[PDB]
DNA sequence: AGCTGGT
RNA sequence: GUGAACCGGAUUGCCGUCAGGAAAUUAGGUGCGCUUAGCAGUAUUCCCCACGCUGUGGG
DNA sequence: ACATGTGTGCTAAGCGCACCTAATTTCCTGACGGCAATCCTTACCAGCT
């Protein structure tokens, strides 16, 4: 898609108090605090007039916190599912494994705002494993077509492709 | 007539039931996981409860012989007792079998005592084990009774064991998404040593949800098994009532002390019994005003408005109730104001209850 | 002219029935019978019983015809317990039946277009409850598809038929296998050896007794004569609504209809006013009529933002006219005075 | 003239039809495994019981009645239990009982009925306006008890939402609309999903008679539009008893 | 005197 | 209406019963927002009844 | 979900950061309980209708 880059793009650009306060509104809905709305609309109203495909707006604010809590660098190719199961083969397959894995599946059966927690530890031991790279465009519109399931079995299939090999 | 008892109840993160690897149980309804309890670990429960001794009346062993030889000072009848209830048809200790326990007691050990026989014996013990249905917990929960046809006699014959349940508990389905929690605990070693390590590091999965809890009483039912008499069946639907509401699964509380009480009560008299489960089949997402109670008994009302006016049976009408603790919970907080019996008492509804079921009073019934 | 009718058989479940079912297993085979649609025609004419037997099975059982396989369904077993003298004694009766699943069909109706007239308006209008041969096997698609015409071999007018595709995506038989009876090209003519037979032809209908018949393979590829047909019909619902209408020419013209309906007002604080709100997004306004808008200030209308776009977005939108939607909307309007940086944009 | 109830019905975690070994039964269409009961199971439970008898010409002339085999609108979903009979004397151990495994799939359904025009008058029984009595008590009477089951353990008696009956004589059943099974997406309901795809279905076919709707209070509307596909968004029990009773006479 | 539920 | 009719796989079930995730941690050092300004002014003040034509009722 | 309610009259250009950084040992449960029937006969025979 040529309208998500632009705003992963322009979320590369923010500086450092406008994540602060992005940081600060974790688990926190865009009302409660007047600054983190009028960041949020100043990143999200414009990528609309100009192109005509632009992600859901959940997916956008839920995105830019992570973003500004993880802080990685956008790169193709650099999906979770592969990221994810790289890892899982450097584990001990006797008990680690399955608490790590159950930990990846649990994100498969949520919903979109529920997935705050479950994606914050995920790139928790993603940045405990020292992960500079994720491809923010991929999985921004892998998530705003979480909801039908082709996508979810194509994600839980590029991470069987990555663990057995 | 039938009677319908619904709850809804949101429960501390605990583990009241669960499978053979130790998960709690989860059900697909309407395309979304929702969390289970089984309807067999209540209605044991509720059986088990700490106001249904006055009617706990029914015995699920094969330890039948040993029941003989507890109450017996010095006539040791155990293997004979062994071999009468071996070719009665259980064939072994035996399988399981539902009877009245003071019955089986006292006059099984007096018709197995005396040395007048040893297959008229174990004719006799069989047709006392399947007269014995006074007792209302057979008559609640059900039961029959198949015995083997090899380890047998062929002048051994079985009566018509023929009991039906008087009560459909289903499955308490969660109000949500199951959100399946994992616990991980370990087991400190009292004594000291150079690892510095865990006894057993183990799994153990909880889930706090707020189920839906859903009873039915078959009171005809419950009066075609128990006999002629009403007396001993309003007694024993006071005694759910109040069981149902006061006592809790007796799973993993020992660890997660979750004894929360039911935030909600719909009792209805109709010929057509209903599980308010459509009214949740779009899961139950919070705001940030109110909470998952008031949001669940908010769709709960929702669905009772359209099927108290668009599956209207004004034929005979609804008697909805509630537990509304002085209305801390109302049910109508938009348009459903349909209540027509809203109280804030647990015997009050008891009471009434058992007034539509007929002339009968609280106090005076719990006598039988 | 048209010599022929394309019955068209699909549905959940269907069977007609092999010939090796006496006892309780029951089975089906993998083709519509010639007494196997025979009853669908029998049924259609609205008759059945003993009137078949005679000017009826005899009045086409001199017509050849050939069936096409567009998808082979799977063979499904169903458990099946007849009751016998229970709703005699309570002994349960036990039996097994053979269900073909997700398998349509294209049978042919070759020679003359008389009885194809007739025959023509007999599968949509004239009805006995007809079903796919077996009584509880409904017909999913309209059995009168396929509209008649002149194509002389029985290969031309099997393959000259389009071909449905229900998504976009679906896997599709390269091959259309085709069960066609025996033609006798010339008086003497033995059958080739390879012509299996099949004991499908009834003489007299109940009790049934049969005739057996021969029937010859053949073979379709797709692209010579038959071919993929459009498909469109959205299966996918994903309740509709429009959205991002800053003006197409009818937002201009009714911006203004509310800002000096309310004599250039705002509602809730009241104050001169700017822009107007939408309540009630049944349509996020293309063409919007003139009760559902609100001219609104500045302040205020960024503060019904605030309350949209934190929590739900869904479609149930402010309305600032009853008063429970009050208290936050001044609480946000207060932080908004308080906290508002003009130099930083909106 | 013919009787189309198409009848959507949600259903509670509970098995309600048994194979040989005691799972839900399935059924294949759509490329894909689909919950199922069959249709001998539930018109035997539209028998065997006096609420529907308030009907011996209809499920027996030989009968008049077509059920379908209750088609999934989505994949089937068998899961499994694991129960444990207490011993409740104490022995020198714990556990006594059969420590089996049973199985349960909570499904949403589909059904297509047909009554024609002599199928009912030569029905007759002795009235003639006994043709629309039966049928009048059965629009109904097809959604008042779901069958039995293991109900005794798995209690499930959820009442349908969303009915449809048509008038139209050409005997299709809509299954087609299943064709693909039904996904979920969050801001819709699996009923109301299954209900736009229905409606979807309904607006396709008629470019080559009317749509009677049931919609207890209308909170199930057959297409987001004021162009209807039913035309008729109303119901109310017997409403639509007499409706249908002067449609037919 | 036959019939029917049991062996 | 048709190798098809008409047709239950039925009832009995607590998975229960033991468990600290504990030992250790400076959030680190760098920085000017800033260059320019009368809140004044008679010679039509947008009006509508309305005066010998500038007093008189207000939008 | 910036534009459009200007209302004597509302500027604006230059400028926005680099780098070192993430550790491990060991610890992980035993036993007991697991359903019976009924879905074609060595068919005549005697309780009694
Ligand atoms: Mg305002």
């Amino acid at each position: 898609n040529r309208g998500t880059v632009d705003f992963i793009a322009s979320l590369e650009n923010l500086k450092e108090g406008d994540l602060g306060i992005l940081r600060k509104l974790r688990g926190a809905r865009l009302d409660e605090k007047l600054p983190g709305f009028d960041l949020f609309s100043a990143l999200w109203w414009p990528l609309r007039q100009k192109n005509q495909r632009a992600p859901k707006r959940e997916v956008a604010w839920l995105i830019a916190k992570l973003f500004a809590e993880f802080r990685f660098e956008q790169r193709e190719g650099a999906t979770l599912p592969i990221l994810m199961g790289g890892i899982c083969r450097k584990l001990e397959p006797k008990k680690e494994l399955p608490r790590v894995l159950a930990r990846f599946d649990q994100l498969a059966s949520l919903d979109i705002m529920q997935m705050e927690e479950p994606l914050s530890v995920i790139m928790g031991i993603l940045r405990k494993h020292q992960q500079v790279c994720l491809d923010w465009v991929g999985l921004t519109d892998v998530l705003s077509f979480w909801e039908q399931e082709p996508v979810k079995r194509e994600w839980s299939d590029s991470f069987i492709k990555a663990y057995k090999i | 007539m039938l009677i319908e008892i619904h709850m809804i109840q949101n429960h501390s993160p605990a583990n009241l039931n669960r499978d053979d690897l130790g998960a709690p149980k989860t059900c697909y309804f309407g395309g979304v996981l929702r969390s289970r309890i089984s309807s067999q670990c209540i209605k044991r429960s509720i059986r088990t409860s700490n106001d249904f001794k006055a009617l706990l009346g029914g015995v699920r062993t094969r330890r039948l012989a040993d029941l003989i030889q507890q109450e017996a000072g010095e006539t040791e009848c155990w293997k004979k007792a062994q071999e009468i209830l071996n070719k009665c048809g259980f064939k072994n200790t035996k399988m399981l079998v539902f009877m009245s326990k003071d019955k089986i007691k006292d006059l099984a050990r007096i018709v197995l005592d005396n040395s007048l026989g040893l297959t008229e014996a174990a004719q006799q013990v069989a047709n006392v084990i399947a007269q014995a249905t006074l007792a209302p917990d057979i008559a609640l929960c059900g039961r029959m009774l198949e015995p083997n046809d090899k380890d047998k006699d062929k002048k051994v014959k079985w009566s018509n064991t023929t009991v039906e349940a008087a009560l459909q508990v289903a499955h308490a389905i969660s109000t949500h998404i199951a959100r399946p929690e994992i616990d991980y605990f370990v087991a400190a070693d009292d004594v000291p040593g150079e690892d510095a390590g865990a006894g057993h590091i183990g799994e153990s999965m909880f889930a706090s949800a707020c189920f839906y809890k859903y009873f039915s009483i078959d009171w005809e039912q419950l009066v075609k098994n128990l006999k002629g008499d009403t007396n001993l069946a309003a007694h024993t639907v006071g005694a759910f009532l109040l069981a149902a509401a006061k006592t809790n699964p007796s799973g993993k509380q020992n660890s997660f002390a979750a004894h929360n009480y039911p935030d909600g009560i719909l009792v209805e008299f109709k010929n057509s019994p209903i599980s308010y489960a459509n009214a949740f089949v779009r899961p139950v997402s919070v705001v940030k005003e109110s909470d998952l109670v008031e949001q669940s008994i908010g769709q709960l009302s929702n669905y009772v408005n359209d099927i108290r006016l668009g599956y209207y049976d004004e034929q005979s009408p609804v008697i909805g109730f509630w537990f509304s603790p002085n209305n801390r919970y109302p049910l109508g907080y938009k348009h459903s104001k349909l209540a027509s019996r809203n109280i804030g008492n647990l015997n009050e509804l008891v009471g009434a209850v058992l007034d539509y079921i007929g002339g009968f009073k609280w106090e005076e019934v719990q006598k039988s | 002219p048209p010599n022929t009718l394309f019955l068209r058989l699909e549905g959940a479940l269907q069977s007609w029935g092999s010939n090796e079912a006496k006892f309780a297993l029951r089975r089906t085979a993998d083709a519509p019978t010639k007494s196997g649609v025979l009853g669908l025609l029998c049924a259609a004419m609205g008759i059945g019983r003993a009137e078949a037997a005679d000017s009826w099975l005899p009045k086409l059982a001199n017509l050849r015809m050939g069936v096409r396989i567009d998808r082979p369904g799977i063979r499904w077993w169903d458990f099946h317990t007849v009751g016998a003298g229970q709703r005699t004694r309570a002994e349960t009766l036990l039996s097994r039946r053979e269900y073909l699943a997700d398998a349509s069909f294209l049978v042919a109706l070759q020679g003359e277009p008389e009885l194809v007239a007739k025959l023509s308006a007999a599968l949509a209008k004239p009805v006995w409850a007809i079903y796919l041969g077996r009584k509880s096997c409904p017909p999913s698609r309209p059995v009168c598809e396929h509209p008649p015409g002149f194509y002389n071999t029985l290969e031309e007018a099997l393959s000259a038929v389009p071909l449905q595709k229900r998504w976009h995506n679906e896997p599709l038989p390269q091959i259309l296998p085709c069960v066609m009876d025996w033609i006798p090209g010339y008086d003497g003519e033995h059958a080739p050896d390879d012509a299996e037979i099949h004991y499908d032809l009834p003489v007299s209908f109940q009790p049934p007794r049969h005739l057996p018949r021969f029937v010859i393979r053949r073979e379709l590829v797709v692209g010579e004569d038959v071919q993929v047909s459009r498909e469109t019909g959205t299966s996918v619902w994903r309740p509709k609504g429009t959205r991002a209408d800053y003006n197409n020419s009818e937002y201009k013209k009714v911006r203004a209809e509310r800002l000096v309906m309310d004599h250039a007002a705002c509602m809730v604080c009241k104050a001169p006013a700017t822009t107007v709100q939408h309540v009630n997004y049944r349509r996020a306004g293309g063409k919007e009529i003139p009760e559902d808008l609100r001219a609104l200030c500045r302040l205020c209308a960024d503060a019904c933002t605030m309350l949209e776009y934190g929590s739900g977005m869904t479609t149930n939108r402010i309305d600032p006219c009853d008063p429970i939607w009050r208290e936050r909307i001044l609480a946000k309007r207060k932080e908004i005075v308080e906290f508002r940086s003009r130099g930083q944009r909106f």
